[PDB]
RNA sequence: UUACUUUGAAAAAAUUAGAGUGUUCAAAGCAGGCGUAUUGCUCGAUAUAUUAGCAUGGAAUAAUAGUAGGA
RNA sequence: UCUGGUUGAUCCUGCCAGUAGUCAUAUGCUUGUCUCAAAGAUUAAGCCAUGCAUGUCUAAGUAUAAGCAAUUUAUACAGUGAAACUGCGAAUGGCUCAUUAAAUCAGUUAUCGUUUAUUUGAUAGUUCCUUACAUGGUAUAACUGUGGUAAUUCUAGAGCUAAUACAUGCUAUCUCGACCCUUUGGAAGAGAUGUAUUUAUUAGAUAUCUUCGGACUGAUGAUUCAUAAUAACUUUUCGAAUCGCAUGGCCUUGUGCUGGCGAUGGUUCAUUCAAAUUUCUGCCCUAUCAACUUUCGAUGGUAGGAUAGUGGCCUACCAUGGUUUCAACGGGUAACGGGGAAUAAGGGUUCGAUUCCGGAGAGGGAGCCUGAGAAACGGCUACCA
């Protein structure tokens, strides 16, 4: 029932176009897959061509990368924090692209302790990192931006919010609280 | 200001590393749109973020290159130009004036007042109605 | 044409429905049986004349009262 | 229309096939292959309508299935195979090789060809890229992909290709003063030397060409095809040698 | 769906049909040449009219055109 | 600089206008034929901006640019 | 586009008379031969009995038919081959012109903005990495048999058995090279080694001696392009358990090791047949239709969702825009658009349902399944008739 032609719209002049032809399958749409947090479940929609497309209905874990030194780890997603389109999505815990979620820290801090010979909280020039990230580690959860499309690839991948990113989003969260 | 909006603005896939300290506090990626249109230093060294600027965004300028005389400059980042031509009535063997108004997306690298003559280039559908992108101004 | 008087509107039921939709929202701009018409017109004239008759008779009564 | 078409009318055919307008209602729609729809000659239009070695479609199919016809060394059994331009079709039981090349009038001319000349084939280098694992390849004008080319082979060139091995024997650069064959538009079939390449950025590059009687014409880069150096063509030219006269 | 044949009418009745000088003209022609039809006369008349119109247009062209 | 004008490439076949050919003539239809075929010869098989876009030569006509001041 | 008339004879204006053809539509009488050829119309795209119009097999996917052929090398099979599974086609063709007035369509562009069965050309050793590859596994059809119903190309329960269906799944090559002796080199040792999916990161920049022999990345007009590299991730793909004809090479004589022609399939690019969107300009009558569009997306910004993918396409949150006397919006259209047809001296006018091209439709709304390709109708589902 979801179709995306441009012939049901008003013209640019504000005229109204009468129907030209019956609706077509090569301009269809499909129901949005509200990905939520929970045990994994992934339907696979069959797409034009023979192709596939993995809608994620519920996803729990994810692949998140620390950009600053350039590593990637599989973590767990705790819950949505902020979403630049719908505070309703934040309320309902719906993962989509560009979301801000709190993720578990343990794989990252273990890699850190094991790579830089130093614990977190409480070559040292390289071991020196950002105050905000250190604080989040002390708490146990990080702010990370989901940067994939769970309705198109069945995945939550993301990056950990570094300096300017994190500054901006902390201001937004604090101002909206 | 740059970050006046609910999402963060950035050139996607351009990353400024905290652990390395560099002179310019932000890294810009810019290109030239070819066709001898020199890119403006305000774009090279500005601070705005535009997905659609032909010099810093992800749009390529190809196909038709047109000229217009601005008419409204009075919504956000888009303008509406007027193209005036002389249609020809073969029965009366003489002419008649016509125009029609073409919305165009304008990068914030340009200051366009109403009345000045712009050169625009064709790009992929930017919005419902706007296909061209201001690629050079010329004051009037 | 768009709104013609078709042969079978009953078989064209839905076509008529969407045409009525199109018409109503196009002429939202403006809005935002002939012998039956004649019978109604003459009924209006006849009732108005009877009203004239009764009002005239009442004025006759009032004038003969106030003489 | 909800999918590819499988039929071709007779009036709608490419005109250069010289198909009569009354013998039937349909024309051989050429199967997909090396050459485009409109600039290809199917094997039935070549074996029946030009060579007159057949009289029917069923005779043409009998010949092919008896496995006589080879189009660029490989045996082709599809009766609407789109044999194209600069192609080599060999009929061994007749001991003939045919280079398909254009006649002055526009049409495909049969060009009888000897064995040592049927051994190879020219191809207009048309897309040079860098394939997976970093090996670069050229794409010629009839689909052929050729890997590990000479680094000095650039788009719009000619490469002479050994058919027996699918390899590149050598090549010719697109510079002024080469000899040029023309394959599109009003002048196709006209061989001349390439004088100027007026190049527009964003539009179509035009080419100014000059045939042996010093008559000049202007065509597009899409339609130029470099054959050989001055005065020596790499292929054997059909009679008249691409001179349009009165 | 086939390609249509080309046909064409081979004559054309003259402008004003009944005109006594031409009635007698056709009489003399039919009589001395054995014909049978104003239609045969009109066939030749049409052929020749076409020919002479061709020639006239060529004359109005320039020499050596 | 543009309008405008010249030449050019582009505007499917059929249809139209032409050329060739004794379909028995005709309406039509259609594209080679001779040879010492071992290396040659002959002919005819062109045209159809009516606007938009594209390249191009322009001197007029109609618009549109652009000398001064001080010592 | 003219011909006759008035008055003694003449010129205007006028009146009268006089005329035309129409693949125009109806109709009337006649209708012998030869070649050719068309065969719509009630503003009814109104309703249909019956038959037919889409199936398909090569040597090469699966046969123990309780099929046929005997018979002659065929005790696994082997010729021929119904049935059924599997593969493919059924999306083309053919028909009509209802809708549709910047829509269609025509000429002209773009995809640096996307899918593509097929065809065609290229293309996939990963040697190792602790506890069958002389080749895993279970189903199901046809068939045998027991039945149901007024009836249909309806089908239930039970018993068998196959695969190119289904689900699983295993079997060295190079860089340097001390040394050796020098050619024809061989060599201890040092090291490196799939694809696909998703994200992040990085690269893809480029204004003197002599034995005379030898030593001192690309493409575009333009790219976040092609391509390469790092770390991870994946209900995860692929990396041949298939088939025909042959029967050669070797020998440690093992029913050992090798090997020929071609069928099918398979990832990733290229091509081809397509497809989807899109740039510029161009439509008939209407101003006694002058304001239009915006809640209910109208114009734009951002983020997301959706898609093969661009985009108000959709949803949020923002601004308050967009078209218009150069005629927007509305109404009409016995309006599918073009190639073309008729005709006039030109200029124009009228016709184009109708042999080719494009579009749309299959009684009317809507909806979906398969598949590379359908919003299909000689496919399916419900609603009106």
């Amino acid at each position: 029932g979801i179709s995306r032609d441009s012939r049901h719209k008003r013209s640019a002049t504000g005229a109204k176009r009468a129907q030209f032809r019956k609706k077509r399958k090569f301009e269809l749409g499909r129901q949005p897959a509200n990905t939520k947090i929970g045990a994994k479940r992934i339907h696979s929609v069959r797409t034009r061509g023979g192709n596939k497309k993995y809608r994620a209905l519920r996803i729990e874990t994810g692949n998140f990368s620390w950009a600053s030194e350039g590593i990637s780890k599989k973590t767990r997603i705790a819950g949505v924090v902020y979403h630049p389109s719908n505070n309703e999505l934040v309320r309902t815990n719906t993962l989509t692209k560009a979301a801000i979620v709190q993720i578990d820290a343990t794989p990252f801090r273990q890699w850190f302790e094991a790579h830089y010979g130093q614990t977190l909280g409480k070559r040292a020039a390289s071991a020196k990192i950002e105050s905000s990230v250190e604080s989040q580690f002390s708490a146990g959860r990080l702010y990370a931006c989901i940067s994939s499309r769970p309705g198109q690839s069945g995945r939550c991948d993301g990056y950990i919010l570094e300096g300017e990113e994190l500054a901006f989003y902390l201001r937004r969260l604090t101002a909206k609280k | 200001t740059v970050q006046s909006e609910r999402a963060f603005q950035k050139q996607p896939h351009i990353f400024n590393n905290p652990k390395v300290k560099t002179s310019k506090r932000t890294k810009r990626w810019y290109k030239n749109a070819g066709l001898g249109f020199k890119t403006p230093k305000t774009a090279i060294e500005g601070s705005y973020i535009d997905k659609k600027c032909p010099f810093t965004g992800l749009v390529s300028i190809r196909g038709k290159i047109l000229t217009g005389t601005v008419v409204s400059t009075k919504m956000h980042r888009t303008i509406v130009i007027r193209r005036a031509y002389l249609h020809y009535i073969p029965k009366y063997n003489r002419y008649e004036k016509r125009h029609k108004n073409v919305p165009v997306h304008v990068s914030p690298a340009f200051r366009v007042q109403v009345g000045d003559i712009v050169t625009v280039g064709q790009c992929r559908p930017i919005s419902k109605t706007v296909r061209f992108n201001v690629v050079k101004v010329s004051a009037a | 044409g768009t709104y013609r008087k078709r042969f079978n509107e009953k078989a064209r039921s839905g076509h008529m429905a969407k045409l009525k939709e199109l018409k109503r929202i196009r002429n939202k701009q403006f809005t935002r049986s002939k012998v039956s018409r004649l019978k109604k017109k003459r009924l209006d004239k006849f009732i108005e004349h009877q009203l004239k008759r009764e009002e005239r008779k009442t004025i006759i009564g009032k004038l003969q009262d106030y003489k | 229309a909800r999918g590819p078409k499988k039929h071709l009318k007779r009036l709608a055919a490419p005109h250069h096939w010289l198909l009569d307008k009354l013998s039937g209602c349909y024309a051989p729609r050429p199967s997909a292959g090396p050459h485009k729809l409109r600039e290809s000659l199917p094997l039935i239009v070549f074996l029946r309508n030009r060579l007159k070695y057949a009289l029917n479609g069923r005779e043409v199919k009998a010949i092919l299935m008896q496995r006589h016809v080879k189009v660029d060394g490989k045996v082709r059994t599809d009766t609407t195979y789109p044999a194209g331009f600069m192609d080599v079709i060999t009929l061994d039981a007749t001991n003939e090789n045919f280079r398909l090349v254009y006649d002055v009038k526009g049409r495909f001319a049969v060009h009888r060809i000897t064995d040592e000349e049927a051994s190879y084939k020219l191809g207009k280098v048309k897309k040079v890229q860098l394939g997976k694992k970093g090996v670069p390849y050229v794409v010629t004008h009839d689909g052929r992909t050729i890997r590990y080319p000479d680094p000095n082979i650039k788009v719009n060139d000619t490469v002479k290709i050994d058919l027996a091995s699918g390899k590149i024997t050598d090549f010719i650069k697109f510079d002024a003063g080469k000899l040029v064959y023309v394959t599109g538009g009003r002048n196709l079939g006209r061989i001349g030397t390439i004088v100027h390449k007026e190049r527009h950025d964003g539009g179509f590059d035009l080419v100014h060409i000059k045939d042996s009687l010093d008559n000049t014409f202007v065509t597009r880069l899409n339609n130029v095809f470099v054959i050989g150096e001055q005065g020596k063509p790499y292929i054997s030219l059909p009679k008249g040698k691409g001179i349009k006269l009165s | 769906p086939r390609a249509p044949r080309t046909y064409s009418k081979t004559y054309s009745t003259p402008k004003r049909p009944y005109e006594s000088s031409r009635l007698d003209a056709e009489l003399k022609l039919a009589g001395e040449f054995g014909l049978k039809n104003k239609k045969e006369i009109y066939r030749i008349s049409f052929q020749l009219s076409k020919i002479r119109r061709a020639a006239r247009d060529l004359l109005t062209r320039d020499e050596k055109d």
